[PDB]
RNA sequence: GUACGUGAAAUUGCUGAAAGGGAAGCAUUGGAAAUCAGUCUUACCUGGGUGAGAUCAGUAGUCUCUCGAGACUAUGCA
RNA sequence: UUGAGAAGCUCAGACGAGUAGGCAGGCGUGGAGGUUUGUGACGAAGCCUUGGGCGUGAGCCUGGGUCGAACAGCCUCUAGUGCAGAUCUUGGUGGAAGUAGCUAGAUCUAGCGAAACCACAGCCUGGGGAACGGGCCAGGC
């Protein structure tokens, strides 16, 4: 996990993520502390995927 | 006149207010504090000036008293140079001999809509979240044919039945590292 | 951008001039004084000088190995244990911007340390090093001069049962 | 063994009260081995603090501290009036309180 | 500049909390013989002008702003000149083709807004 | 529909219901606390009892005018009864409840009696108490060793 | 889902949490637990380089008002 | 110096219980004229909420949930306009109660089953002047 920092964009950090190794990145969407969407994409130029979220629940509920 | 007008529409009824509890508000276009006052009021003053801001430029709009029964002539407009400098000279020449109050207020008008015009400005470079709608109606839809798929998905009687399907296959090597003795036996004497 | 946009009330225009702080008459330099606060709380240090608010004080590093560092006034017992000489040792290098926390700067560029988190880490130059090493050189002498003071200033100073604070002289 | 202890022990007694009416405001404190109100004229303004543990941790901490500062003598017999940063709750009477040496005059 | 409230906690009717048949809402006590109407001891306050707030400093919030409801964009632009005053508060009302609108009008103008995330979510 | 309880998903629940029953809402409400919780098997031997009064139904809450009972030592108290035609209306559920789980492929040997529920019914100077009764049945949850 | 739009309060059942020596009970002040608002550096100033273009042209036209004021067009970007 | 809603802004001092009664300014509801180039199926109104905010208060704004077709701010006009009481009216619903009891089987069990009444409560001892004990004060439990 990398926490989002500053103005990076998606398309900057999947730039940035193939040159270190990373296969997959995985950007959750979050707003209002509530997670509602999840966009994954195939790095270096492999599709992007968006979903939203819903019915999100630990393991300890 | 300006007396008249001023306690017709500062005190009987104006549309252009939106009565606040603190403050009265103006929504007349031409206003430059955008409060009701009598000072701001543009219909109350004969002779008034303002900056309002047309497609990124802004320009100084002036009436006077003797064209005031004109009403598509009653505003002159001049355009304001981009350079700050130039554009409170500009204010400083077409308002001359105008009172210092009227210049004060036009000149504090243009500080704020060229902070706007900047701040538009560096908004449109910035990438910002697009904001998305939330739809009553489709969130319902939704919650509802989620309950009937998950429902209908039958999760754990279909996990249990792939898990089974592929330790029958052998997917695993020789004998699976998760099946205790007695149920590797029972496996084997059914499947073969 | 620059004609003020608002009313902008204007401060009134204050009286409150900045003159010296007066310290203590106990609290000279070369004074051994007890730390109250902080994380060297009960060791007992060398009153190098007095700075404008506070005092720059220190233990000999290989005594009790609390470096030369700034000390509220409020937050030191002077105690009456003999004067060491300081005027040896010269003290115009500790000023305010000598312990000032380096400004926090660096221009990072995106991605990197600025996501990737692979960021840097401090460490003392050896230039405090080396001013350090200098005081104790012209205090250890002294210190050793009179009984019982390097042994002193090693100990932490600590309240045992049926100590009065208030009765009990320091 | 011997401990830091950089502090004095004192006792939450009460609030400042009369026979019906108490104010939580401020509250009793008795420095013990302070015995008359002379004698505590020398722990006026110092800090005092009540520190208790909570189960829940926070920061990987079980302890809470709530700040003081002690005001002014309470009566002949050296107990001082403390007003706490939060007031101190009404279950704490007779429950262990901090004074600090600091700030500092000596 | 920092906002003080004299009080925090509401004025409740008396009585309001042992039936149901009478509302929070503040009455005024009418009876004679009671003992909130004469200010007994553990008696409950009551709405006295002593308690009325600050002139400066009243019907802002804690951030120091005044609250302006605004229906559309035309409500927010009138906050151009005083965006450090006033707040944008979007009516309940206004629908989300709307709040996204008004939302990005103000980020503009540089006025704060005290329900910007409302019926809306993000896609970065 | 929806019953009161967050069970009753596919998963591993079977649900029984019962509306505008015929019988007196506080009798069933004191059968329906006795076999709550347990398992599906034992109830139908304790419903039997009831029948054949070997067995008594302890009445905890509407204990008034319930005489002492030596049959209720098991639940820890006395004032019990052998109530009939509340235990047949929970008979009848909780067969449907047993021929749902059955029609579901449910483990029938783990059933219990997750939850079950006796609500008041639209009242028909002699004016009754119908009930409404709802009933759910799911296996006993159990745990797995993690990795040793 | 015809016990049918919305579906309040009184009232009832179940579940969860907490409290509980012959009342509840509310107020004041805090603790504990749970749960929220609640926010952030991001901009200003000063450059230099690079190109960009008008409200800049030792520039040419059109339109609407009234020389010059707005809107544009072509060209140059010194 | 911009601080002329002159119905504004501003400076200073004193003062603050209150029944009958006198006076002033405000909050809210149904409908009407005007207005907001007003809000709304991208969700009006209503209701729910230990979400947040504003007002001394009447009240108002808002988030989330529910919901499904209308509605509101401002100036003015208007009135069948604001409830805790009336042994109030209508409707719903409780404790008393599965009681009093009334249909079967063997007083017990089963089945069917009310109504009066109901501010809330429920140990004493004294004193508490007006009863004060059931609430209050000091003691026991």
């Amino acid at each position: 996990f990398r926490k989002r920092t500053g103005d990076i964009e998606v398309h900057e950090i999947a730039e940035a993520a193939a040159k270190r190794g990373y296969t997959d990145l995985l950007v959750l969407n979050e707003d209002r502390k509530k997670t509602n969407a999840l966009t994954l994409v195939h790095l270096p130029n492999g599709p992007s995927f968006y979903f939203t979220l819903s019915n999100l629940q630990t393991a300890k509920e | 006149q300006d007396e008249v007008i001023w306690q017709v529409v500062g005190h009987e009824f104006c549309s252009y207010r939106i009565k606040g509890e603190a403050q009265n508000f103006c929504r007349n276009e031409y206003n430059v504090t955008g409060l009701c006052n009598r000072q701001s009021c543009p219909l109350a003053n004969s002779r008034y000036a303002t900056v309002r801001e047309d497609n990124g430029k802004l320009y100084l709009y002036m009436k006077t008293i003797e064209r005031a029964h004109f009403p598509s002539k009653l505003w002159q407009r001049i355009k304001l140079s981009k350079n700050y400098a130039k554009a409170l000279e500009q204010i400083d020449q077409q308002l001359l001999y105008w009172p210092g109050r009227q210049i004060h207020r036009c000149k504090q008008r243009l500080t704020r809509l060229t902070q706007y015009l900047l701040k538009a400005r560096r908004l449109a470079l910035k990438h910002q979240p697009a904001l998305i709608p939330i739809k009553p109606k489709q969130a319902h839809r939704e919650a509802s044919r989620e309950r009937k798929a998950l429902i209908a998905a039958k999760l754990e009687k279909n996990i249990e039945k792939e898990l089974v399907k592929r330790l029958k296959s052998g997917v695993y090597g020789d004998q699976p590292l998760n099946v205790n003795e007695e149920i590797w036996n029972k496996v084997l004497a059914a499947r073969e | 951008k620059y004609y003020p946009a608002y009313r902008e009330n204007v401060p009134k225009k204050a009286r409150k001039a900045v003159r010296p702080t007066k310290l203590r008459a106990s609290l000279a330099p070369g004074t051994v004084c007890i730390l109250l606060a902080g994380r060297f709380r009960g060791k007992r240090v060398v009153v190098l000088s007095q700075l404008e608010d506070t005092l720059v004080v220190t233990g000999p590093y290989k005594v009790n190995g609390v470096p030369i560092r700034r000390v509220n006034h409020r937050y030191v017992i002077a105690t009456s244990a003999p004067k060491i000489d300081v005027s040896g040792v010269s003290v115009e290098k500790f000023t305010k911007a000598y312990f000032a926390k380096q400004k926090r700067s660096g221009p990072v560029k995106k991605d990197e340390a600025f996501f990737a988190e692979n960021a840097p880490k401090n460490a003392l130059p050896a230039e405090r090093i080396a001013d350090q090493k200098a005081v104790d050189a012209k205090l250890l002498p002294a210190i050793k001069a009179i009984p019982n003071m390097k042994e002193y200033l090693a100990a932490s100073f600590a309240l045992s049962n049926g100590d009065r604070p208030h009765l009990m002289k320091f | 063994a011997q401990g830091h202890r950089l502090y004095v022990k004192a006792k939450h007694l009460s609030f400042q009260r009369s026979k019906h009416v108490i104010h939580p405001g401020t509250s009793i404190v008795k420095i013990e081995g302070c015995d008359s109100k002379e004698e505590a004229q020398f722990y006026l303004g110092k800090r005092v603090c009540y520190v208790y543990k909570s189960s829940k941790a926070v920061r990987g901490s079980k302890i809470r501290v709530i700040w003081g500062t002690i005001a002014r003598p309470h009566g002949n017999s050296g107990a001082v009036r403390a007003r706490f940063v939060h007031n101190l709750p009404a279950k704490t009477f007779g429950s262990s309180l901090r004074v600090m040496l600091y700030p500092s005059n000596i | 500049v920092n906002i003080i409230k004299k009080r925090t906690k509401p004025f409740k009717r008396h009585q309001s909390d042992r039936f149901k048949r009478v509302g929070e809402s503040w009455r005024k006590p009418r009876g004679i013989d009671s003992c909130v109407r004469r200010r007994f001891r553990g008696t409950i306050s009551m709405p006295k002008i002593g308690y009325g707030n600050n002139k400066k400093t009243r019907y802002c919030m804690p951030n120091g702003l005044k609250a302006f409801l605004v229906r559309n964009v035309s409500d927010v632009e009138l906050l151009l000149m005083h965006n450090k005053t006033y707040a944008a508060e979007i009516a309940g009302n206004v629908s989300a083709r709307k709040r996204v609108e008004i939302v990005e009008k103000a980020r503009a103008l540089g006025v704060k807004v005290t329900n910007a995330g409302a019926k809306v979510r993000s896609q970065e | 529909v929806r019953y009161s309880a967050s069970p009753a998903l596919e998963t591993k629940c079977a649900k029984a219901r019962g509306a505008y029953l015929r019988t007196h809402f506080k009798n069933s409400r004191e059968v329906a606390f006795t076999i709550n919780g347990m398992s599906l098997k034992k109830a139908f031997i304790f419903l039997d009892n009831v029948k054949e009064h070997k067995q008594a139904v302890p009445f905890r809450r509407f204990n008034g005018g319930v005489g002492r009972t030596a049959q209720g030592k098991e639940f820890g108290v006395t004032q019990a009864r052998w109530p009939v035609k509340s235990v047949k209306f929970f008979y009848d559920l909780l067969k449907n409840a047993e021929a749902n789980a059955e029609a579901k492929g449910l483990d029938m040997d783990k059933l219990i009696i997750k939850h079950v529920q006796v609500n008041a019914a639209p009242k028909q100077a002699y004016l009754s108490s119908p009930s409404h009764i709802e009933i759910i049945v799911a296996e006993e949850e159990e745990a797995v060793p993690k990795a040793n």
